[PDB]
């Protein structure tokens, strides 16, 4: 599950080695391949292992299903692309190897998602854009209730809104909170270590019995 | 006199010159009678010099039992810290200078060796190490005339160390200093081998009366500029960099600690309330400033 | 050691718009000149007055004194931590084989 | 003649050998040429000569009114006081204007729009920011147009007028106010004197216990 | 300086200075600029078509009393 190498070497693939039918079938080999590495990726080098992808380009141009899959991924036709994603639940499933992680791929595959389109906006209507996502009004703001259970903006929404606002600004009185909790459990733990060179110099402790 | 001092008696200065009382005891000069040259361009050519290393010529003379320090300053050079023997070459300085000097009465001859280690100070390490013993060997009376730039910048105060190492053979008796500086990587291994074969000598200031009024007549109307400063902006830059090293300094005296230079701990908690008192006195002065010009009101 | 260049260029030109303040204040008693161009700048001072009110300075003053006191609160922590690893030696040393 | 803050050199033994030999009359257009003198508005040490005297309280006893205006009064004294002083210019209607307002911004860090808009008449952006603009282009005026808070940003003034006098007054406020923020300062001082050279004394004395400890 | 050795101008201004078998040509460069006022950086001392590192010493390349420390060097200064 360290899929990083993995991705690593998936884009590695070098065709001339052309036979192995234990091997993978090029199908599964790039589905498989490129699909650990739409997990683990950042989509800059990996559009440049993808978009730049010349070794893996015949496995590249295998399954131009799982091709403009990612593509139009990276360029957001969510709708359609989750579709086939939750499409090829099914046969994923219907590889063995595919089976094992189909609930760790499509939870990463919408958490990118999410990732992907939501970074620019700074206040995240669901209207359309869940017409999109294709998640009703309430599980898509419950999709997006997970998302606070771990989600990076300050964000909140009026329910009435129907539509988030994203991130709020200020880093610097963060700062000063940090900085007050911090100087706070400071004071603590000092007065803390007071008391304990008292009871240690003082002999103290507790017997046995 | 108050010019009693400023006297250059070239009779008696160079006679204690030839007096070689060193080669008796290496440990006569105690005390380095200074004019302010040293001060003047050492200070602002270290400061002007932005971190290259510096060398050469100092003016001055001997009394009594001091070395004294008519000059010091630096080039606009490098390679000190680590030349083999680097301040001879500036010297043609007054192997011009001085003799004309005479010309003008500068009886004077030549004494020593400016330089400056532009913020990080004015000595000789490894390679200069070899430099400074080389010469008190080779220059005796020789001084390691040790004052730090931006220590000045951010200290407040002239740490002037005028450095008689401790030749080969003469190891340090009851008094040598040896002023143990935090050093780079490049010397800090030759300062360990070599930081306790050098003393330091009582370094007094001469001066006139004109000296003393002219510098309070400089304060009364530098006062200005005083409440002028806005230096917070100028080396907040070099307040991070004191928040790396010392987070540095604490991962170090953490792996010091750990199992078993000296407790760095201890002088990583003294050199952060150092220089947070130094951040801290620069925000003193800027809020001075604020506060007295910005409660003014109407 | 600072203050004092402040105090003494500060006391010159004292002395300076203190001499102005003197014939000044002989300008509207007698016998020396009365010119419209003597207080009318001390009017121009008194809408000199604590410039920036603004609020722009309030907030940068807040940042930088902040920046400065977390600083010093960071250093209270130097202080007693360095005090803090002293007692930990000497509990090592005293309590313990350090 | 002169050079400092003041109008069209001249003025000074121009209208001194002019109200000298020119009077009545001549002592109006001597007035009617002093009128476009900006930075001397008031005539304090010129009004000294008994041929202003006569200048003033002569047939020209509103024309003395309209200078102690430049250096007392208002142009929205005259938008009150239409009738009260002599002719004046459209331009020099706005010279009167700059009068309040450069008094006005001398008052203030930043006069608000609508305030000169209302005292001096004046009723839209566009002439108020003309005369302003040509008031900041006279140079008097630094800073900039405080638009937001509706103001002027102010930073430099030249002086208008010579301004009758609050001198004596003027002079020692100014003394007063010196000395204060000075012995506020003095305090603060001897506060110095006092703390850190307690520092001084006190870290002294702890390091010679930390000294004595030993033996 | 025990080492009595010549600084060259690249006109041939070859100067005599007091130096030491040791004396670092980075203060043989402060030597020539505190002497002649041409600083050192464009005196950019080569030796024998290839460069002289400016941090050495001068008896590093064999140098001596009548040997050659190339500027090249400025005009401004002298
Ligand atoms: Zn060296």
């Amino acid at each position: 599950r360290k899929y990083k190498q993995a991705a690593k070497c998936l884009l590695l693939a070098s065709f001339d080695h052309c036979d192995f039918p234990e091997l993978l079938s090029p199908s599964n080999v790039a589905i498989y391949g490129g699909l650990c590495a739409l997990a683990t990726f950042d989509r800059q080098e990996l559009q440049r292992n993808v978009i730049s992808s010349s070794s893996f380009k015949l496995f590249l141009e295998l399954e131009p299903q799982v091709r403009d899959i990612i593509f139009k991924f990276y360029e957001s036709k969510y709708a359609s692309c989750l579709k086939m994603l939750d499409e090829m639940k099914d046969n994923l499933l219907l590889d063995m190897y595919l089976a094992p992680h189909v609930r760790t791929l499509y939870t990463q595959i919408r958490n990118r998602a999410l990732i992907q389109y939501f970074s620019p906006y700074v206040s995240a209507d669901m209207h359309r854009m869940a017409a999109a996502f294709n998640t009703t009004v309430a599980a898509l703001e419950d999709e997006l209730t997970q998302l606070i259970l771990e989600g990076l903006i300050s964000a909140r929404v009026d329910s009435h809104s129907k539509i988030l606002y994203a991130r709020d600004v200020d880093q610097r009185s963060t700062t000063f909170e940090k900085s007050l909790l911090m100087g706070k459990e400071f004071q603590r733990r000092a007065k803390a270590m007071m008391l304990r060179a008292a009871v240690l110099r003082n002999q103290i402790h507790v017997k046995s019995p | 006199s108050i010019d009693e001092i400023y006297k250059y008696d070239k009779k008696q200065q160079q006679e204690i010159l030839a007096a070689k009382p060193w080669t008796k005891d290496h440990h006569y000069f105690k005390y380095c009678k200074i004019s302010a040259l040293a001060l003047l361009k050492m200070v602002m050519h270290a400061r002007s010099g932005g971190n290259l290393e510096v060398m050469g010529l100092m003016l001055g003379k001997v009394d009594g039992e001091t070395m004294i320090i008519m000059d010091s300053f630096a080039l606009p050079v490098e390679g000190t810290e680590t030349r083999v023997n680097a301040q001879a070459a500036a010297y043609e300085y007054m192997a011009a200078y001085i003799e004309n000097a005479k010309q003008v009465g500068r009886l004077e001859n030549a004494i020593g060796w400016y330089h400056s280690h532009p913020g990080y100070g004015c000595w000789l390490s490894g390679i200069d190490v070899s430099t400074q013993m080389l010469n008190q060997q080779f220059q005796e009376p020789f001084v390691a005339v040790v004052i730090d730039p931006t220590r000045t910048i951010s200290a407040g105060k002239v740490n002037l160390g005028a450095f008689r190492t401790y030749p080969k053979g003469y190891k340090p008796p009851d008094e040598g200093p040896s002023e143990y500086q935090t050093i780079p990587l490049n010397k800090i291994e030759d300062f360990g081998v070599h930081c306790k074969q050098y003393y330091a000598l009582e370094v007094s200031y001469f001066k006139s009366s004109l000296d003393r009024k002219l510098l309070e007549l400089l304060w009364n109307k530098y006062w200005v500029n005083t409440l002028s400063s806005s230096s917070l902006l100028t080396n907040a830059d070099y307040t991070t960099g004191q928040v790396f090293d010392l987070s540095e300094k604490l991962e170090q005296s953490e792996a010091q600690l750990g199992r078993g230079s000296e407790d760095k701990l201890a002088k990583a908690t003294r050199d952060s309330c150092k220089t947070t008192i130094e951040a801290i006195h620069g925000l003193m002065s800027q809020v001075i400033k604020d506060k007295l010009f910005n409660q003014i009101n109407i | 050691e600072h203050l004092i260049a402040q105090h003494s260029a500060i006391k010159m030109l004292h002395s300076r718009v203190k001499l102005i303040l003197e014939y000044v204040k002989a300008s509207e008693a007698g016998e020396v000149p009365f010119n419209h161009e003597i207080l009318r700048e001390a009017y121009a001072l008194c809408h000199c007055l604590p410039v920036l009110s603004t609020d722009k300075f309030k907030t940068d003053f807040y940042d930088q004194c902040n920046d400065v006191g977390l600083m010093a609160y960071l250093g209270t922590i130097t202080k007693t931590c360095n005090t803090m690893n002293q007692f930990v030696n000497k509990f090592n040393v005293l309590y313990d084989r350090q | 003649m002169a050079g400092e803050q003041k109008p069209s050199s001249n003025l000074l033994e121009q209208f001194i050998l002019l109200a000298k030999g020119t009077s009545g009359s001549a002592l109006t257009a001597l007035i009617s040429q002093v009128l476009e003198a900006p930075g001397v508005y008031v005539f304090g040490e010129l009004l000294e000569l008994a041929n202003v005297q006569e200048l003033a309280e002569g047939a020209n006893a509103a024309y003395l009114q309209l200078l102690n205006l430049f250096a007392y009064g208002t142009y929205p004294d005259y938008i009150a006081n239409k009738e009260s002083l002599p002719e004046l210019s459209t331009a020099q209607q706005n010279k009167l204007k700059h009068l309040t307002i450069v008094s006005l911004a001398s008052r203030m860090k930043c006069i608000p729009y609508s305030v000169l808009l209302k005292d001096l008449e004046m009723r839209n952006l566009r002439e108020l920011e003309d005369l302003i603009i040509e008031a900041v282009y006279t140079d008097i005026i630094q800073g900039k147009l405080d638009q937001r808070n509706q103001l002027l940003e102010v930073d430099f003034c030249i002086g208008r007028d010579i301004r009758k006098k609050d001198l004596s007054a003027i002079a020692r406020t100014l003394q007063e106010w010196c000395v204060g923020c000075e012995v506020v300062l003095s305090g603060i001082e001897e506060q110095v004197s006092r703390a850190n050279q307690h520092k001084e004394q006190q870290l002294g004395l702890k390091q010679q216990i930390e000294s004595e400890v030993a033996n | 300086g025990s080492m009595l050795i010549k600084v060259k101008t690249l006109t041939g201004k070859e100067i005599e200075i007091d130096i030491e078998p040791t004396d670092k040509v980075e203060r043989i460069k402060e030597r020539v600029e505190e002497k002649e006022g041409i600083p050192p950086q464009q005196q950019r001392l080569i030796y024998s078509g290839k460069q002289m590192n400016d941090e050495k010493t001068a008896a590093d390349y064999k140098i001596m009393g009548g040997s050659v420390l190339h500027l090249v060097l400025a005009l401004r200064g002298g």
